[PDB]
Formats: structure tokens, C-alpha cells, sequence
């Protein structure tokens, strides 16, 4: 009998710390292929007065320092969230989502006392600025390639546009975060700019990332459907499904929407003492 | 470190446990094999002893 | 290193080297086997397992300025994850290292 | 026709037994009928395995 | 729907006076496939383990109950393509023999 | 009424059997009861088909229809029994605590596997006054399935490999240097061998 | 019940008849009571003077509830594959009801030391609901309506473009 | 005692579909006097297999057969829907 | 190929080769008859049915530069998805095709 | 219930111990029963094909009913400040 | 810069309006936490209360959060017959 | 040991199976003529 | 999956003829370890205090209940890395004596 | 290999037992064996505890 395993990891000053999956946690998870950054809502129940001293006091959003040695890890801390079942001893986990912490609340009063968490992907360049000139005429590519560097994330680029030249693409952005909206402005919809976890992908609508990776799908919570884009299901949590990648799919109830489909949005409802612990998927047909 | 079998005879079954005709097939097919698959590559790496 | 288990036949995929990796390993008989594929196109099949030996043999698969894999003994899929790991280097030790070999 | 050229250029390619006996069964159930069956007591599926293996 | 190829008390291939190989079409091939299945016993199918009749762990061995006989050759005669259900299972055992009745449900 | 006379086919026995260990356990109780419940969910929509076509045609329909409106739901079984030592009571309540524990259990002749504990009383009163009262109950962790899928003896195996989830670290262990490079360390510990 | 008026001796009670192949399943089933149970439920609207308007009766499928004795084990799996059945509907004939278009929905079985030979068991079964009870049915194949399957894919995966052909019409 | 009418229209390309009151349909309707188009939000139960193949599948959203020899039906299909009573076997229908 | 089922008349509907075609099988007595459209404009009424022969006879239908459709053997509903098959061609695989078949 | 094998004559049934001081409050209390509670509830997952998958299980506190009777008025305070104790 | 009642109030962010009327809090129906801008708590109906007006907390639960906030939004949720009758505070650090 | 015939490839199977079962067909109608083709 | 040096009748490292500390493969090390688990008593554990069996507060003081004993004991058994759980115990007193016999469970 | 350089320009650096009692633990697993038990009755055990005090 697998159990499931859930660990939300934290980045504070002295160091990890981890909120095993032997409490009350329920966290949902939104990704989608677009500019509007991924989202996670955290629910965490039991804390002690220890534990509520160390964490919830450094939420602040004011700033210290004003002297600012550094960036990045002297203005919020950081969230790591892995989801996985374990069988007898043997774990399968894998990460889900990387983020930062934007709002704090109350939700459930005593005699347990839980709270609410906001994060946010990629938060950390709403506050840092731009100090590299972006290239004043120049292909796409490079321009995605400038636009990499200056976050700092790993990139991979495949359109068709990859060889046209424009004029002054970058010259009124503020801050590091209008980037991606400069990026996916340029060539709607066919081009899809997003940012997962620390990569950032720019691609046509209809290409599978990674061609020889392509989960077979043959067990399906959600009945598979139409739906106006194309296929819409749920499953279990199944570590393989990613943002971007392909997917096989052979139904029982309804097999006239067997084929292959590309990923546009993703959904986790993952908890560690209640029933959801699911995924649903909506993909577009493959070119 | 797990051993390994990998031998033709394994889909002969007791059920055949006097069964002419399916035994000589599987026996046949087998020793085929065993003349053209490894007493040949016993017989090319003699070959390729200088 | 590379996280691994012990299965008698996985592959793992991970980001090396400011690149992407694919490795799987399968049991063939007496030895372990594996095959290599980097962002998606392979590069070799069917090499041989073998402790301090790379994987990658030719200097236009294993780099320009890409890295390689050393395993530390002779691979057994029984001990996988207890005592026995697979070490990635970049370009800079794996030269170094390759020079020592001589 | 159904055959698998493994042997490739940048290597010899090793595909799941699995995989390698569900060939076995599609050659069978093409050449006899797809209404044929393919089990462990039957004549048929003694050939089955002795192909795979 | 099943079919088969036919064969004799001794499980060979049986060929006519023409010699063809013949392929049965249904009822009789569900009879051959039933009584090919009864006879497995387990641990010798390779690709399948706990497929067969425990005939040396729950019949031949010394046992107290004798319902894991009931159950295991119940379990045998299904997973066949057509059979639907078993209408009896009687299990007499008289002198040293081990009476076995059954029935099956099919399809057609 | 003389018992321990029972009849083969149906010897009313509960044996409850470890899953991984197989071996039979709490053999020290005596029970009262068992309950057998397997219920199911029907559609209760009015649905639809067209109904003008070939006989055997619509034979075919009103099949698979109606399947998709069919579907199982998991066992329950109750049991009601007393206990007269303690070592079996700390050792149910052991497999209680546990979230990764299943059993198989033997009634007359029905067979239920990979069970779980659900529901656990114990009473003590006047009553008895060397005994303790139980009402266990389980439910069904997983279907049973008949054939299918590839469990081979040997290493095969269908290889399941997905790990596109990782973070990649280099390790310090190794074997000794303190002052030397990671080449100089690996090479070191193969030339060990 | 009045209404037939036989005189066969010998008849026959409750008898469960699979609706496909005319046949019988459990027939050897000792049966106590049969318990069937109609409802609906009518909506109403609260008008202005004080009154109260009702428009519309909606009816929910019937159920039936049967306590039966198995006295054997082939009786007691019998039950068990009428419970798991998924795809056949039953015609249930009582006293002098008849009913069409059923499924089994539950079954409880009980082992208890009121009874050891025996099983005590109750069922129950629900009726599925269609409109247009009464198909209509044409005897000629090619005499019949027009399906509709709407856009599939071509799905492609096939061998060459000569080599078919030239098996096609050479015959080989 | 009068019964209730609810009847959906469908024009597939081969014909009318009608998915009458008889199964389980929920519609809301909202109409106002602006430049905002009219919604109305469908509940369709019981579908089974045939029916939803022939429905489903041609609510595309996509464009097909880019030449577009006339205009309208090839892109989108037209759903009607009248609500009325019926009492005595006397009909008073309207489409809303 | 295209995707078909057992019944004594239907219609399936699909995007092939860069065009919009919907087709319908019916049996009619003994042979079966076929409906071909395309754009929603009707192309051909009760083409009838023969193994290795193609659909479209006339040279404006079959293409400037669109395929054909042909039956491996003579059609019959009760064998559809077991050994008899539909396939399509696009322009240049149907001209090679026309090519070998005199 | 078996187990232990005393020869001790003058036993102790039913004891509140303190947790902290090892020291025994309202010791003068006539049990009369006692009752024991365990729950768990299991989330299932309805799958596709008909079936029904089970991921895990939660347990919750468990909970003990005792009936006593009060022999005198002293009996009665100990049990109010032992509800009361925070 | 906001309009409450009959008044027009302008000031800057952190500053008490009445420095000398601040409010000592010490019983709370909802308990209080950080709330990423400062604190935020309950209590029932205070008519002391205002908006840009101080308080001062102490608290049993959370005593690490005690201090001078000054109040920035409110909340009113007040029945004659059923169970609420409350006022939620959200508040900053007071400069 | 540089080239292979498949030429006799054939003849083995067709009296592989005459000699092993009996002596009849290895026809090309019959059932037995597509597994000694395949076997081939 | 457990493994430790063998020790003799005393807690003492015992080496074979050879002398080689021979490692313990499972089932004998699993006894050992019980054995050694036993013995250790309370408070005696450095970075750990709260473990071990409580002989001097509950066997050999005098008692009202004896249970603490038999509950301390359970809990010394387990705890063991590859132990599952515990069949019998028996907790004797007679005469003088305090015995004390089990039989335990392990995953191999 | 679990020793730190705890002597730094700004002064020295004291650890808590938790962590070096982890670092012996994982070099007497690496002595020995991944699967060793380091418990306080065990020998082995006595030695990790010595070699932490």
C-alpha cells in the first residue's frame, strides 16, 4: 500500500527547512503557457509558536538594508515544493514548483491554527532593474538570447521566426519582469513565450519540446473529453507530465479522441491528509 | 549479478510431457539456432585469434 | 554525481552542463549496458559499463566543451544507491583527468 | 514487413521483451486470424514463446 | 468467438486424413482451451508468474480445508476468452482419487 | 454440536494472512460475525439512442452504454470477535498505527485481498472480566486482476525509467585528499580496485 | 394474486431471466421477501395570493430489495458474478409483476452462528431509465437509419504507396 | 395536470438534431438591451456514445478547409431553443 | 488509412491532406455505394464499391493536385476493422500509383 | 487478559498517572466501564474502466469514554480541575 | 489621502493623528497574526477604534508581535440577531 | 565467413516440418504454409 | 538489510581464528541486536536519554501494576532497524525470579 | 571528507553535536557499510559516540 509524499522546502538564512509531509498540507498549483507567472496557494496547519516565530516573520514586504550588499535572497526567501508516493522505502518524488512567497494570512482559528501562502515564480525580478543595453537591431534569437542572460535562467528557443530582424525591441523596459511580455507580444498567438520553474521557453504552438519523450497516457481519472482546443483529462499524479511536452492517449469509454496532443495548462491538487491528489491536463492537437 | 536463462527449450511445457510433435518442432528450432547463433560466433572468435 | 536505484532497467533525464541528458541502463546478460542521447539525438548505443573507463569515447561525441560520465567500479544494478555512484565532469576535469590516464 | 532494423549507425538498438513478444503475438494473430488465441496451453502460444525467447 | 488449432488426448497437433490443420471455431475450441488451462500448473509459465493450478501446494500436499483447491482451479477455468461464469464445483474425493465436476457459463 | 468435525469446502475458519510476509496471524481470537458488503453506483438519467435501425444493430448499443454506468465500488467487511490474550491486541493496534499495512482475509469461502484497517473498538465491562470485546472492520485497498502485464521470472522487467526530475549535485566523499582535485581523488579510488 | 388462474400445480416464483440469451441465472435461490419502491417528486411554486402552484412530476428509477437463503457455494459466486455482471440488463419475474431493464446494485452476505449450513444474503437491484420504451426495430440490414461519426484523424501509419497496391490487384 | 416543454435544437451539417425534454436539459438565459451579446449556458445529461461523437467533436474552434467556399455554417453550427407547455396533447411553444 | 466501424451505413468526417472531406458507406442490396464531398459541395452520388479500382474516376474530381481513395478488397460492413481497409493518397503517391497501375 | 502472570494479589486496575510529576490524580475513582475508540478514513479515487483505487489512509485521535461513580465530594473537585487543566 | 465620515484626512503613510489617543488592545476574539504588511486581528465591537488612530497589542498567543501599530483598514460585521458582531484590523508599523 | 546463402533457407523449414509432424501438405493454402513461410 | 560484528558470550568483540571481524549478515544480526537492545537500560544512551529498559524504577522497585514494565520492554524489542514486530511475551514472576520470553517478527 | 576548515580570518566557528554526529555516523557507513546499525547497545555505536564526544 504506497503512501504520498509531500515536502515544502525553505530557504532561510541559517539554512533548509523542511515541512514534512507528516502534517496537514494542501497546496494547488496553476501553470499555463503565457507571461502571467505561475501561482501557489499553501495551507499549513499545526505550527508551533517556534515555528510561527522563525517563518512568518520574515514575509515582511518592507525593506531592510537599504544599503543592499547583494540581490535576490536579501529581499524575500525562496520555495521549493516535490510531490511523490513512496513504496516500501522505495520514493519516486519530483519537483513541481519554485517560487517565492508574496502574501501571508490567517485562515483557521484556534485550536489549530493554520495559515495561508501566496508564491509566485520569478518574483524576484519585479525589483531588480535592467543595467545591460538590450541590441538595438538584431534577429529574434538574439534577442531571446539577451533577454535570457540578463534573468539569468537556462533558455531554449525553437520558432519559425528565428531568422527575421527587428528594430528596437527592447527600448522601454523597466524593470527585469516586461521582458517576457516584450517577448510574447511581438509574434501572438503562434508563439508562445513562458518561464517553468528556471527555464525559459519561446516556441511555436503545435512543437513538442522534447520529440522522443512522449508520456503514454492509458488510465484516466477524469473521463477524457472534447474541449473547443482540444483534449481535456485528469490523473493521478504522474511525475512524467510536464508544460510543453507530448502526450499519448488511449481511452476505453471514449476512443475516438485517441491520438497524440501538446500540453498548453496544467492543475495540481495535491494534500497530505485529504482526498485530492490529482492533475488535470488540457493539451492542443500535435503538428 | 541475477542469472539469465534465455533457452528455447523454456516454452516446452509438461502438459507436452509426451507430445511427439510440438517437442520435435521446439527441439528442431532450437538446435537451428544453437548451429547458426553461437557454434558460428564460437567459430568466427576462434577466427579472430591472431 | 547521477541519483540512482536499483532496478535491473531505468533511465534518468537531467540538465549537465548547460545541456540536456538522457541516460538509461539495462542489465544485457553478464554486464550492464546503457545508451546515451543528448537533447533528444543519440550519441552512442549499447556501451559497456565498465568502472574509470568514460562512457563517451570519441572527442566529437564526449566534448568540444561538453563533459562526460566516469563510473567508480564495475556497474551491478544490485548495488546501485549503496556504494557504487556515477560522476559527471565538465570539461575542464574530465581534460585534466583524461591527461592522467596516459 | 514488421521486421525491427536495430542495427543502426550510431549503435545496436535492445528493445523490451515486452515489447518484442507483443510482435510475436501481431505476426501470429495476422497470419492465423484475429480471432485466434494466444495462451501459455495452447500449441500457439508454446510458439509464441519459443519466438520471443 | 475464440479458435484453435484441434488436438488429441495427448496434446499434439491433430491432422486429418487430408492432413490440414484445422481451426475450430467455437464451443469446441472453449472446451479444448479449458481443459489445456486446467492442466497448467504454476510456476511453469514463463512471462506470467502465479498463472496455473497450485496441484503440488494445495492438492498433492497434506492440506486441512480444501478450498484453495476450489478456488485455484475456479481461477483457472476463468481467464479464458469466453467464459462468462461457473455453475458448479462439487470436489468429492472418494477412496485416493480427487473428484473434480465443473460446468462452465459461455457466451455462445 | 460436536464441532471440530468440519465439513471440507466450507470450513468455517477466519485466517487473516500478512500480505508481503504470508503467514497467518492473530490466531488467537475467536469471532462472532462476519459481513460481507459489495455495492455499486447506477446511472439514474433518462438517456437517449436513435431506435429506428437494424435489430442486431441496437443489440450492439445499449451495450457499452449501459457499461459506461456500471461501476464497482470497494468492499467492506465487518467482523466482530473477542480477544483473550494481549499480545495480539498491541499487535492489532501496531498494524493500526501503520499507513502501509494490508491483509488477506478468509471467510467461509469468500476471499478478500489486499485489505486495511479502517475501524477499531475495544470494551471492557463485567461482562467479562478476562476478555476485551473487538469490532475490526476493512475495506478493499485494490482490484484483483486475472492476467495480463509481463512479471517474468529474470530481471526483465517493463523498465519503467521516468526521471525527468532531478537537481544535479557533486558530491565531497569520495575517499581521502583534502588538498587535491577532484581528478587527482578520482583516479585515486580507481586504482584502488 | 387472482388474475391468472392456471391451474399447473407446479408453477414458478421469483426467477431472475437474462434479457439477452432468454436464460436463467441463480435459479436455485430460497427467496423471503421482494420489497419494490416507486417515487417521484413534484415542483412546486409559491405564488402571491397564498396559494401554491404545482407544473411538473419527475420519476426516478424503482428499486427492488430481496432477501434470498444460499444453500450451497455455487449459489453464493452465482450472486457474486450477478453483482460484478457489467454490460448485461435482467428481467425480473415476481408473484405476477414483471419488470424489464434491471441491474444489481448491492449484495450483503452475513455469516453469523444463527445459521452455519446456509448463507443469509439480500440483494438489491435498479432499474434503468430510458425514454421511448418500445424500440422500433427494421429486419433488413441495408434497411436502416444513418449513424453520424463526426471528424476523426486519418491517423496515418502505413507501409508504402506501390508495394499495397501491387498487393492489392496482383493479388500478391 | 400540464407538463412542461423544453426542446434544444442542432443544425449538423446532414440535419436538424433534437434533444428533447425527455432527458435531463438546464438552461440559462440572460437577455438585456446593450451592445453585450446574449449568453445562454447548456446542461445536457445522458448523452450516450453515438450522440456524443456526432456533437462534440464539431464544436472545433479551429478553422478547416481554409478556402471557406461561402461563409457562416462553416465555421460555427446554430443552436434554437423554444420552452413552452403542453396540456391535453395542446402545444404553446415559443422560441426565446 | 481511415478510421471506419460495422455498421450498415454511416458517415465519417476528417482533414486530410491539406482538404475537407466528408464520406458516407451504405450498403445498397449487394455491393455497397459511397458518397464523396468536399468544401460541404457534393462531389460524386453512389460510387459503387470494388477492391483495387480507386473512387474517383473523372479528371477534374480526383485532383488537380488532391489524392484518391481506394479499397484493398471489395467492401463489406460485418469485416470493417479486420482485413479490410481504407486508404488515402496524396497527389504525388496517387500519380506514381496511376503510373504502375498500367 | 492474559499476558502478564502477577501473583500479586492486591493489583491496580484503572489509573490516571500524571505525566510530568509520575503522580496519580483522582485515584479514588469507582470505575463501573471503559470504552476505547480508533478511526481512520481511506481516500479512494473512482478510476475509468470501473474499478476503484485506494491512495492512502489518515488516522485521526483516538478516544476513550469512562463511566465512574463518586463516593464522596472531594472525588467530584478532582474531576472538575482535571477537565479543567490547561 | 481619504474622506472618512465628515472629515478629509491627508497625511503620510506611518503617522498617528492623534499621538495621545492611542488604544491599548489586550483581548482578542481573532488572534493575531503577521500579516505581510504589519499585523491584522479581531475583536469584538470597540467603539474606540478608528481609521489612521494607534493601538497598542499584547498578546497570550503571539507575544512576539507586540507593539504600536497604526490602523489602515477596517472591517464592521454587526447583526441584532445573529451571531457576528465584530471588527477586523489591519494595521502598520507606526513610525 | 563473408556472405550467407538464402537460397536453401526454405527447403529447411518445408521438410523441418514434414519430418517433424508427418508427412503432408507444406502446401501454400493450407494453415501450415504461413508458419513455414514465417519460420522462414 | 541489517549488519553488525559478531560479539561473544560477553559484550565483547569476538574474532574468529583467522582474525577477521566477521560482519553479520541479517537473521543472526537481528538476534544479537535484540539481545544488546535489551540490556542497555535507561539513561545510559549519550545524545539519546529516554531510551532503553527501566530496570531500577520499574521491575526492581516495588510496584502496584507491573504493566510499565511490559510496556518498556515492547518498546526496547522494537525499535530495532529490522524488527516488525512482536508475537509473544510472557513476563513469568515466580518465586523470586522475573522472566521473561518473546518471539519476534522479522521482515525476512 | 566531513572535516570543516571551522578556523577562518574571522575567528572560529563551533558547530552544534547534531551536525558532527551526523558527519561520524556517515563516515563509519562509509567505512563499513551502507546498511550498518549505529545504535548505543551495539559496539560500533559506542565507537561513534566516543569519537563525537
Amino acid at each position: 500500500m504506497k503512501k504520498r509524499i509531500l515536502r515544502v522546502t525553505f530557504n532561510m538564512p541559517y539554512g533548509p527547512e523542511v515541512i514534512r509531509e507528516d502534517l496537514d498540507v494542501r497546496v494547488r498549483i496553476m501553470k499555463a503557457a503565457l507571461r502571467i507567472q505561475n501561482r501557489a496557494t499553501m495551507e499549513i496547519f499545526g505550527l508551533t509558536t517556534q515555528l510561527r516565530e522563525s517563518l512568518l516573520s520574515q514575509f515582511t514586504a518592507w525593506k531592510h538594508r537599504q544599503r543592499q550588499v547583494g540581490r535576490e535572497d536579501e529581499l524575500m526567501i525562496k520555495v521549493s515544493v516535490e510531490a511523490g508516493y513512496s513504496d516500501q522505502g522505495r520514493e519516486q518524488v519530483s519537483r513541481v514548483f519554485v517560487g517565492e512567497v508574496a502574501i501571508v494570512d490567517i485562515i483557521s482559528p484556534p485550536p489549530d491554527i493554520g495559515i495561508r501562502i501566496q508564491c509566485y515564480t520569478r518574483q524576484i525580478d519585479r525589483t531588480k532593474t535592467i543595467r545591460n543595453m538590450p541590441p538595438a537591431n538584431t534577429t529574434f534569437v538574439k534577442f531571446v538570447e539577451w533577454g535570457a542572460n540578463e534573468m539569468g535562467l537556462n533558455f531554449i528557443c525553437d520558432t519559425s521566426y528565428n531568422d527575421q530582424v527587428l528594430k528596437n525591441p527592447g527600448r522601454s523596459i523597466t524593470v527585469a519582469s516586461a521582458i517576457l511580455a516584450s517577448i510574447q507580444d511581438m509574434y501572438m498567438p503562434d508563439v508562445a513565450a513562458f518561464v517553468d520553474d528556471d527555464i525559459l521557453i519561446v516556441k511555436d504552438r503545435d512543437k513538442v519540446i522534447r520529440p522522443d519523450e512522449v508520456t503514454n497516457v492509458n488510465s484516466f481519472v477524469g473521463i477524457p473529453s472534447w474541449s473547443e482546443w482540444g483534449v481535456e483529462f485528469q490523473c493521478l499524479f504522474e511525475p512524467s507530465i510536464r508544460v510543453a511536452g507530448g502526450v499519448a492517449v488511449e481511452s476505453l469509454m471514449n476512443p475516438s479522441v485517441n491520438g497524440n496532443y501538446v500540453i498548453t495548462a496544467l492543475e495540481y491538487d495535491l494534500a497530505s491528509r485529504d482526498r485530492p491528489f490529482y492533475i488535470k491536463v488540457m493539451g492542443s492537437p500535435a503538428a | 549479478l541475477p542469472a539469465y536463462n534465455s533457452d528455447i527449450q523454456q516454452a516446452l511445457k509438461w502438459l507436452h510431457n509426451q507430445a511427439p510433435g510440438i517437442t520435435g518442432l521446439i527441439q528442431r528450432k532450437a538446435q537451428w539456432y544453437d548451429r547458426f547463433s553461437r557454434q558460428f560466433w564460437a567459430n568466427w572468435e576462434r577466427d579472430v585469434f591472431h | 554525481k547521477i541519483p540512482l536505484t536499483a532496478v535491473p532497467n531505468q533511465a534518468i533525464s537531467f540538465n549537465a552542463g548547460s545541456s540536456y541528458w538522457k541516460i538509461r541502463l539495462y542489465q544485457n546478460m553478464d554486464m550492464m549496458n546503457a545508451d546515451i542521447s543528448r537533447d533528444g539525438v543519440i550519441v552512442c548505443h549499447g556501451v559497456r559499463c565498465f568502472g574509470g573507463i568514460p562512457l563517451l569515447q570519441y572527442s566529437h561525441q564526449y566534448r568540444p566543451d561538453y563533459g562526460n560520465f566516469v563510473f567508480d567500479r564495475d556497474a551491478d544494478w544490485t548495488l546501485f544507491g549503496d556504494g557504487i555512484n556515477l560522476f559527471y565532469l565538465d570539461g575542464a576535469e574530465f581534460a585534466e583527468y583524461q591527461a592522467l590516464a596516459t | 514487413m514488421a521486421n525491427y532494423n536495430y542495427i543502426v549507425d550510431t549503435g545496436v538498438i535492445v528493445a523490451d521483451t515486452a515489447d518484442v513478444l507483443s510482435d510475436v503475438e501481431a505476426e501470429f494473430r495476422a497470419a492465423l486470424g484475429a480471432n485466434i488465441n494466444l495462451a501459455a496451453s495452447t500449441p500457439q502460444g508454446s510458439l509464441v514463446a519459443a519466438e520471443a525467447i | 468467438s475464440t479458435s484453435t488449432i484441434r488436438t488429441g488426448t495427448n496434446n499434439d497437433i491433430l491432422l486429418d486424413d487430408n492432413g490440414n490443420m484445422v481451426i475450430l471455431r467455437d464451443v469446441e475450441a472453449c472446451a479444448q482451451d479449458v481443459r489445456a488451462a486446467m492442466l497448467m500448473r504454476t510456476g511453469e509459465n514463463i512471462f506470467d508468474v502465479n498463472s496455473g493450478v497450485g496441484y503440488f501446494e494445495y492438492i498433492f500436499s497434506p492440506q486441512k480445508s480444501y478450498d484453495d483447491a476450489r478456488k485455484s482451479i475456479a481461477d483457472a477455468i476463468l481467464s479464458s476468452p469466453d467464459v462468462t461464469g461457473i455453475e458448479q464445483l462439487d470436489i468429492d474425493i472418494t477412496g485416493e482419487v480427487f473428484g473434480v465436476d465443473a460446468k462452465v457459463i459461455t457466451i455462445h | 454440536m460436536n464441532s471440530f468435525l468440519k465439513s471440507i469446502l466450507n470450513t468455517p475458519t477466519l485466517t487473516i494472512r500478512d500480505d508481503v510476509t504470508k503467514l497467518p496471524v492473530w490466531k488467537s481470537l475467536q469471532v462472532k460475525k462476519v459481513e460481507i458488503y459489495s455495492p455499486a453506483s447506477v446511472v439514474s438519467k433518462p438517456l437517449a439512442t436513435k431506435d429506428q435501425t437494424e435489430a442486431q444493430v441496437y443489440t450492439e448499443a445499449l451495450d457499452i452504454d449501459v457499461k459506461n454506468g456500471k461501476i464497482i465500488q470497494p468492499v467492506r467487511l465487518r467482523i466482530n470477535a473477542i480477544c483473550p490474550d494481549l499480545s495480539t491486541v498491541e499487535s492489532i493496534m501496531n498494524a493500526f498505527n501503520d499507513n502501509t499495512s494490508t491483509f488477506a482475509i478468509t471467510s467461509k469461502s469468500i476471499l478478500a485481498d489486499k485489505m486495511a484497517i479502517m475501524t477499531l473498538d475495544v470494551d471492557q465491562s463485567p461482562d467479562m472480566l478476562n476478555a476485551a470485546e473487538i469490532n475490526m472492520e476493512f475495506e478493499q485497498v485494490e482490484p484483483p486482476v486475472l492476467n495480463k502485464f509481463d512479471p517474468a521470472f529474470p530481471q526483465d522487467s517493463p523498465t519503467y525509467g521516468v526521471q525527468i526530475q532531478s537537481l544535479s549535485d557533486a558530491n565531497l566523499l569520495d575517499l581521502g585528499a583534502i588538498g587535491d582535485s577532484i581528478s587527482s581523488a578520482a583516479k585515486s579510488l580507481y586504482n584502488r580496485v | 394474486m387472482l388474475g391468472i388462474f392456471t391451474s399447473l400445480l407446479s408453477s414458478r416464483s421469483f426467477s431472475i431471466v437474462d434479457q439477452n440469451t432468454n436464460q436463467l441465472v441463480a435459479a436455485d435461490l430460497r427467496i423471503s421477501r421482494v420489497n419494490t419502491r416507486f417515487s417521484s417528486v413534484g415542483q412546486r411554486h409559491m405564488l402571491e395570493d397564498g396559494t401554491t402552484k404545482m407544473d411538473s412530476r419527475t420519476i426516478h428509477p424503482m428499486e427492488i430489495i430481496v432477501e434470498v437463503f444460499c444453500p450451497s457455494i455455487d449459489v453464493v459466486d452465482q450472486i457474486n458474478q450477478l453483482l460484478l455482471d457489467r454490460d448485461t440488463l435482467y428481467k425480473v419475474i415476481t408473484r405476477g409483476m414483471v419488470f424489464e431493464r434491471m441491474m444489481c446494485t448491492s449484495e450483503a452476505l452475513n455469516q453469523t452462528p444463527d445459521m452455519i449450513s446456509a448463507t443469509p444474503a439480500r440483494l438489491t437491484f435498479s432499474q434503468v431509465l430510458v425514454q421511448n420504451p418500445k424500440p422500433i426495430m427494421f429486419r433488413n440490414a441495408g434497411d436502416s437509419s444513418m449513424i453520424d461519426r463526426g471528424l476523426a484523424l486519418a491517423e496515418d501509419v502505413v507501409g508504402s504507396a506501390g508495394d499495397l497496391f501491387d498487393y492489392a490487384v496482383n493479388g500478391v
